[PDB]
Formats: C-alpha cells, structure tokens, sequence
C-alpha cells in the first residue's frame, strides 16, 4: 500500500493536480542460508522462540529476529516451554543456557 | 455507403470521441490485468518434491 | 452465429494482452512465492522458509503461539486439505 | 511473445531458512491525481452565442 517493501514512512509532495508520495521502505538484502528447526529439545522439554527463529550456521544453534540476522545464545529468556519433545515434528536436540545457573552455582 | 459517410461528416468528431473512449477502455482492461496479476517480476517455481 | 454477426456489423472484440496461460503462470508464480517464501517475496527477495514455520509465523500474526501450530500440525494440515477439497466440491456443485 | 519475468526457483527445503543479513532503505515514488480542471459552461452562450 505504501511502497514495495516493509513500509517505514512516507513523505507528501504537492504536484499539479496531484500528490506524489515518497515511500521510504525497508528492503531486506544479502540473505544467507541457515539450518532451521521449529523447537529445541532440552531436558525433555520443548523450547520455542518468543519473538525470533532458531538458526544454525552448521555446528551451533542460535535464536535471531526474523527480518535481520542477529544471532543470540538460546536461553530461557528468549524461549518459552510448552510440552515435551515427543509431539513437535522436526525438533532438534541442543542445550538451552540458564542465566540463573552461574548465579546459584557460585 | 459513401453518401452516408459524407452526411456523417457534418456531425463532427463524434466518431473520434467514441473510438477514443473505447480505446481508453481497452487499454484500461489490460492495465487492470497487469495491476492484479503482474505484481511480481520473478517467476517463482515450486520444488519438484 | 451471434459472434459472426457482431463481427460483420463493425464491432470487433480485441484479445486480452495477457493470455489465460500467462495469467495462470502469474498465479502459479504467486502461489510458489507464497508457499515457499511466505510474505518475504512480496517485500523484497524471496527468502525460503519451511511451510510449517511459515504457518507458525502466520499463527503468531493472529495472536496464537507457535506451539499451538507445531503440536497440532497434522490436525491443521488435515483440516486445510479437507477445506480445499470442500472448496472444489462446492464450486463444482453450485451453478451460481 | 512477452516475457512474464525472470525465472527464480526458490530453494525450498523442510529444514532450511534464509535470513537477511543486511538491508536497503528504498525510496519509491507514487503519483496520484487529486483534482481536475474546474470548468463552467454557459449553456445559452455556448449553444446560441448572442
Ligand atoms: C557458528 O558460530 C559460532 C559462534 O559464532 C562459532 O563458534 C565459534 O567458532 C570460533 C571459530 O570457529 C571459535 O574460535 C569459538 O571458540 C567458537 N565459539 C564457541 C562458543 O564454541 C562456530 O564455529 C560457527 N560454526 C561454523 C560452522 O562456522
Ligand atoms: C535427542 O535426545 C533424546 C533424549 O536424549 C534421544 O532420545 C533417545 O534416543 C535413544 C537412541 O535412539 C533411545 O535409546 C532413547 O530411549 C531415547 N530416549 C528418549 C527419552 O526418547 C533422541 O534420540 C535425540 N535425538 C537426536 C536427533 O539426537
Ligand atoms: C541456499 O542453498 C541453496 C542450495 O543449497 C541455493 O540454491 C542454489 O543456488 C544456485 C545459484 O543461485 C543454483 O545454481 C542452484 O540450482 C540452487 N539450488 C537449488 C536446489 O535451488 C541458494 O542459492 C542458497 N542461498 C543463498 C542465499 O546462498
Ligand atoms: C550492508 O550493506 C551496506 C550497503 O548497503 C554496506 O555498506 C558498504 O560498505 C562498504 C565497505 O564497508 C563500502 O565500501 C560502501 O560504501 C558501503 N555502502 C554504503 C551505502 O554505505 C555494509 O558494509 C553492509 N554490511 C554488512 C554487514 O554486510
Ligand atoms: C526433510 O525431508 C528430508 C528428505 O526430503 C527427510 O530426510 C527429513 O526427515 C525431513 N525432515 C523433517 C523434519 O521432516
């Protein structure tokens, strides 16, 4: 509706008998392949991304936002637990870090 | 009939107006089809599996 | 001989610029983009995503969590297939 | 015969995703007519003059 791409803002300009809209949009570029999984199986629990997607660069698993590659460690703060690992099709085994674990460990 | 066309010429540019309006409608229909369906410039194809 | 008489009376039908096969090809390209890439192809380059993950994204769009889609993936696929079959039957069985 | 566009086979698989690593801020133009020329016709003067 407001340009090709994800719309950010628009600027109106007067024209003879008309208006010209300068649509400022966000276009993704320089995409890269990653191995993806619907959920992460840890301790018999299924973890799902709160706002992002699970991606793998070949050896390690990360969670990143869908529209930009920003890999972050899979923790309990960016994932939520719903059910065990027996129901989700394509769930992969990976560790999920706990921020509280070094705190109570030390 | 040539005589009919000669008498028709007295009425002016009615024929040109009707042809121009029909031509505008005819190009408009193609523009409508382009607007509805030709919204991608890449012809994507499904995987064989 | 309706068409012949209409042609013979100085009225000519002009063919559409896009033929039915090309319009079908455009719809096929749109279907391939929306199935293999979701909504990414409409906003830029087509980025591949698995279709269950795409459906999970769409479920998040309407405010339902991803787990609901993943846990009930087979049920959702069966419901979708049944609905598509019902659509074909409904179109084939209704004149209006 | 007119070309609909360039063929682009998307590499769909059940376990691979494509994530953007960069972006382009694109500005595009959309031209929309808003008004026409406002015309008033004196019917008597047009048809009959004086
Ligand atoms: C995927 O990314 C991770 C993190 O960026 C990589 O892990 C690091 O790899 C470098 C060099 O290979 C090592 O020096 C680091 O010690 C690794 N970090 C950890 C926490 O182990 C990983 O190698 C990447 N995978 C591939 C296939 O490139
Ligand atoms: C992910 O981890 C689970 C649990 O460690 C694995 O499930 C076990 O698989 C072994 C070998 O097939 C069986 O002997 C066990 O009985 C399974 N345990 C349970 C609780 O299911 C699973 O195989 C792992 N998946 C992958 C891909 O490595
Ligand atoms: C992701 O990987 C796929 C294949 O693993 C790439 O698709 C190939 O792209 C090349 C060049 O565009 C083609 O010659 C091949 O025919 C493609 N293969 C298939 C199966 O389609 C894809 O380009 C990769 N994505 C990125 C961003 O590099
Ligand atoms: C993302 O893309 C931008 C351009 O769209 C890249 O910026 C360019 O960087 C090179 C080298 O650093 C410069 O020579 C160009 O002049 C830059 N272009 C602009 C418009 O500033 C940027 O490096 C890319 N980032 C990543 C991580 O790929
Ligand atoms: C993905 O498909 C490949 C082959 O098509 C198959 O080996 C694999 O088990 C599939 N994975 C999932 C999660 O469906």
């Amino acid at each position: 509706f407001c340009g090709k791409g994800y719309h950010l803002m628009s600027f109106p300009q007067s024209a003879p008998h008309g208006v010209v809209f300068l649509h400022v949009t966000y276009v993704p570029a320089q995409e890269k392949n990653f191995t993806t999984a619907p959920a992460i199986c840890h301790d018999g629990k299924a973890h799902f991304p709160r706002e992002g997607v699970f991606v793998s660069n070949g050896t390690h698993w990360f969670v990143t936002q869908r529209n930009f590659y920003e890999p972050q460690i899979i923790t309990t703060d960016n994932t939520f637990v719903s059910g065990n690992c027996d129901v989700v099709i394509g769930i992969v085994n990976n560790t999920v870090y706990d921020p509280l674990q070094p705190e109570l460990d030390s | 009939s040539t005589e009919c066309s000669n008498l028709l010429l007295q009425y002016g540019s009615f024929c040109t107006q009707l042809k121009r309006a029909l031509t505008g409608i005819a190009v408009e229909q193609d523009k409508n089809t382009q607007e509805v369906f030709a919204q991608v410039k890449q012809i994507y194809k499904t995987p064989p599996i | 001989d309706l068409i012949c008489a209409q042609k013979f009376n100085g009225l000519t039908v002009l063919p559409p610029l896009l033929t039915d096969e090309m319009i079908a090809q455009y719809t096929s390209a749109l279907l391939a983009g929306t199935i293999t890439s979701g909504w990414t192809f409409g906003a830029g380059p087509a980025l591949q995503i698995p279709f269950p993950m795409q459906m999970a994204y769409r479920f998040n769009g309407i405010g339902v969590t991803q787990n609901v889609l993943y846990e009930n993936q087979k049920l959702i696929a069966n419901q979708f297939n049944s609905a598509i079959g019902k659509i074909q039957d409904s179109l084939s069985s209704t004149p209006s | 015969t007119m070309s609909l566009g360039a063929e682009n086979s998307v590499a769909y698989s059940n376990n691979s995703i494509a994530i953007p690593t960069n972006f382009t801020i694109s500005v595009t133009t959309e031209i929309l007519p808003v008004s026409m020329t406002k015309t008033s016709v004196d019917c008597t003067m047009y048809i009959c003059g004086d």
